[PDB]
RNA sequence: CGCUACUACCGAUUGGAUGGUUUAGUGAGGCCCUCGGAUCGGCCCCGCCGGGGUGCCCUGGCGGAGCGCUGA
RNA sequence: UGGUGACUCUAGAUAACCUCGGGCCGAUCGCACGCCCGGCGGCGACGACCCAUUCGAACGUCUGCCCUAUCAACUUUCGAUGGUAGUCGCCGUGCCUACCAUGGUGACCACGGGUGACGGGGAAUCAGGGUUCGAUUCCGGAGAGGGAGCCUGAGAAACGGCUACCACAUCCAAGGAAGGCAGCAGGCGCGCAAAU
RNA sequence: AAACUGCGAAUGGCUCAUUAAAUCAGUUAUGGUUCCUUUGGUCGCUCGACUUGGAUAACUGUGGUAAUUCU
């Protein structure tokens, strides 16, 4: 390869893009943006598979540049725009908004939210920088460079930004006893409380997260998103509240639903 | 050996045919962008530099 | 077609390696600058990323430093006297990084009389004729004379630097690569640098 | 003992020609020494603090950083200057014949003159660096003596 | 030992041929540097006017450039 | 000021530099209409030094490849091993120069040769262990007859880009001009063997 | 339509000739560097014209070579 790739095969797509095999050779390669290729979700994939508003690749384009869809308060006219974690998407005419949260399994889930919760967005700070004339800077996980932050924002905190002004309203400090969830790996979408944080000099610093029912698991430092201060979550959690039901309880719940439905 | 003559003051062009070798003796052994007194083409071409 | 690969040559065990792919474009090399002296000529070449690197072919002046009291002035290149890498590169007037040259002593001298108000250079038998510095000495107040007196209470330097100042040339070093940025910066040689490189010059020229 | 070659050897962090008030005695002629903590729980020795050697590839007094892997080995030969070769003996497993084989892969690491109490057979540990030579990639962090050598 | 067939082997012909390494010598083309300057522009004098300003400048050209400067 | 396990890290101050083949600091375009005494406004499109991010690429660290001793020593001022200082390269580095010491690998198989060898995810058979294959749809690498050199461009030593060599080959008023199907169809040769 | 300008042709497709610690696989690092486009920031921080200049396309007209996506 003499340059960057511009195509992407269907079976080379990530599994959480949640496609089929016998439809086409290629898959939608997203345009470059705030999020990585294997951690985002194209707008065409959502509008054509999840919401079922469109069936072909031209109907998605018509809806997309018809100026009907707004992305974090800004209208976007790219059908392969990368949408990732807590990307607030809004439809102005039928009055629906969706928040992208990983569910109990390894995928995205549709989650309708009220507009009052659609005005803000929780996002994770990545690194702290100092500008030219002594301006402190923040680099956010969706590449939002924010000037003049609060002095108590550290490396692995979570800030809440209003989508109309771009400023910080409130923040959550990285500490034990806070509600957390994991973004990537074998664990995905489980909601838990940070207990331990093991420090290894020169490598990945693993942590330990306990679920609300008695389960525990260990993830890396980069696989951390802090969502709450204590037990109350700052956003509306999806169905099941991220408990990671095992296969026996899942089978029992499906059998109970089948017996009750008839 | 032909000749193409353009008049830039009105943008009119024509071609003449010169089959006589004595009329092109003044033209030979010259470079580009030099002025040659075209005093051998005929009676009405007296006092012309090209 | 000059390459910079690490597959034209033998391995650690001494066995030859067989090349499998030809010369690439990131693997590139260019001929040497051979930065001479004379009227200034500088060429630009386009490199990877679309940037430009200034190839200094000839140059006249340089921005050197004199760190005993931290002054920097633009100073003309006079002559190259020593090169630690190649003994041929002094016979051809070439400029490289960490090279040893002589520069003119005039602007540092003017800074020395204009700051410390002590004579520098000006060997005995010929005094200050054109009458400029004692004009600056006069028409001062008592506070300003007290400030100069407290400043020139300590005005001592190395004797070898003084001898170079009567000689009119200061032995200088280059801390910049002229084939990459296009300029010839650096700092003047002082202290143990002077005695070491003077020992090297007197050993080589003998 | 120092300044052997055709160029001056210096540490380009400090300034060795600071102008004192007197330039005489009682406060001068003790040059500062540049050193840093390499991290990873390792402690810098006194020989890198009060020494007089000059290097550019020393992990303590130099311009090289420590990151990546931490390995270990046994010193085999000290013939080439300022760098040594160590031997790593490891066991390889075969799935077919459920029995091990020992293998050795000797490779060259860098020895600064800070550790000059090194004989053949001393156990050393190394840390990964940027390529300092054609085949040299590692810097020795500490030295451990072998059995015996009680003198 | 006598007869038929076959397989490879030794071997004169220092047989024929296809690939590679290489002594020495030649070496097209491109690239870098030093030169080279065909050709093309701009300002000051001669010639005509219409001048406000109170015989002099702003306004338009060719013939010699005065091969003067300078740029590609 | 702030951070890392760790800076010759970022920020701050002083003195200068700032390339004539030259860093930026807007001589660009459209729609809807206008308030307040000629000035003054809303939403966009394009372009731009720097900074982070996205897509990556590139160089390195540890471990793991088929057969062969009728290949037992190999490399070494035609760089082999390391040190100093430089050139060049986007960066470290014998990548290359000038000077030093004789180093480096090897019976635990180096080196040399062969391969009907692209590598892996995988396929067949299979009690348990194994044996054989993997040109072939996804990933990475290499080439466009085969070596060599290069313009443009962010990214190419590009070949449905260019320049010379040889092998082969087209048209011609004989002066010259024009090309590389291991792309899709198709044809010849080669063949036990493969389509519009 | 034409043509100037800008962008893409370095992606995709076909093949396995070379290549036996070379490629590749898992694991690390760039604290040893460039990055088209998108995203976010910066874009009156510098103390010193109510819009300037000449060249080329397309076009018109006139030609050569037996011949070209030639001029």
């Amino acid at each position: 390869a003499r340059g960057p790739k511009k195509h992407l095969k269907r079976v080379a797509a990530p599994k959480h893009w949640m496609l089929d095999k016998l439809t086409g050779v290629f898959a939608p390669r997203p345009s470059t943006g705030p999020h990585k290729l294997r951690e985002c979700l194209p707008l065409i994939i959502f509008l054509r598979n999840k919401l079922k508003y469109a069936l072909t690749g031209d109907e998605v384009k018509k809806i997309c540049m018809q100026r009907f869809i707004k992305i974090d308060g800004k209208v976007r006219a790219d059908i392969t725009y990368p949408a990732g974690f807590m990307d607030v998407i809004s439809i102005d005419k039928t009055g629906e908004n969706f928040r992208l949260i990983y569910d109990t399994k390894g995928r995205f889930a549709v989650h309708r939210i009220t507009p009052e919760e659609a005005k803000y967005k929780l996002c994770k700070v990545r690194k702290i920088f100092v500008g030219t004339k002594g301006i402190p800077h923040l680099v956010t996980h969706d590449a939002r460079t924010i000037r003049y932050p609060d002095p108590l924002i550290k490396m692995n905190d979570t800030i809440q930004i209003d989508l109309e002004t771009g400023k910080i309203t409130d923040f959550i400090k990285f500490d034990t006893g806070n509600l957390c969830m994991v973004t990537g790996g074998a664990n995905l979408g489980r909601i838990g409380v940070i207990t331990n944080r093991e420090r290894h000099p020169g490598s990945f610093d693993v942590v330990h997260v306990k679920d609300a029912n008695g389960n525990s698991f260990a993830t890396r430092l980069s696989n951390i998103f802090v969502i709450g201060k204590g037990n109350k979550p700052w956003i509306s959690l999806p169905r099941g509240k991220g408990i990671r039901l095992t296969i026996a309880e899942e089978r029992d719940k499906r059998l109970a639903a089948k017996q009750s439905s008839g | 050996m032909k000749l193409n003559i353009s008049f830039p003051a009105t943008g009119c062009q024509k071609l003449i045919e010169v089959d006589d070798e004595r009329k092109l003796r003044t033209f030979y052994e010259k470079r580009m962008a030099t002025e040659v007194a075209a005093d051998a083409l005929g009676e009405e071409w007296k006092g012309y530099v090209v | 077609g000059i390459s910079r690969d690490n597959w034209h040559k033998r391995r650690k065990t001494g066995g030859k390696r067989k090349p499998y792919h030809k010369k690439r474009k990131y693997e590139l090399g260019r001929p040497a600058a051979n930065t001479k002296i004379g009227p200034r000529r500088i060429h630009t070449v386009r490199v990877r990323g679309g940037n430009k690197k200034y190839r200094a072919l000839r140059l006249d002046v340089g921005n050197f430093s004199w760190g005993s009291e931290c002054c920097t002035r633009k100073t003309r290149i006079i002559d190259v006297v020593y090169n630690a890498s190649n003994n041929e590169l002094v016979r051809t007037k070439t400029l490289v990084k960490n090279c040893i040259v002589l520069i003119d002593s005039t602007p540092y001298r003017q800074w020395y009389e204009s700051h410390y108000a002590l004579p520098l250079g000006r060997k005995k038998g010929a005094k200050l004729t054109p009458e400029e510095e004692e004009i600056l000495n006069k028409k001062r107040s008592k506070k300003i004379q007290k400030k100069y007196d407290e400043r020139k209470k300590n005005a001592k330097i190395s004797s070898l630097l003084e001898e170079q100042f009567q000689q009119g040339k200061l032995l200088a070093c280059i801390a910049s690569r002229p084939g990459q940025c296009g300029r010839a910066d650096g700092y003047v040689l002082e202290g143990k640098e002077l005695e070491f490189y003077l020992r090297k010059i007197k050993a080589r020229k003998g | 003992d120092i300044q052997t070659e055709r160029a001056y050897q210096k540490q380009p962090t400090i300034f060795q020609n600071k102008k004192r008030v007197l330039l005489g005695e009682t406060g001068k002629e003790k040059l500062p020494r540049y050193y840093k903590n390499i991290g990873l729980g390792f402690k810098t020795p006194k020989e890198a603090i009060e020494g007089t050697y000059i290097d550019k590839k020393c992990p303590f007094t130099g311009n090289v950083s420590i990151r990546g892997r931490i390995l270990s080995g046994v010193v085999t030969k000290m013939k080439m200057q300022r760098t040594i070769v160590i031997r790593r003996d490891y066991l390889h497993y075969i799935r077919k014949y459920n029995r091990f084989e020992k293998r050795h892969k000797n490779m060259s690491v860098h020895l600064s003159p800070c550790f000059r109490d090194v004989q053949i057979g001393d156990i050393v540990t190394v840390g990964e660096c940027r390529p300092l030579s054609k085949t040299v990639r590692f810097n020795v962090l500490k030295v451990t003596k072998a059995a015996g050598t009680k003198k």
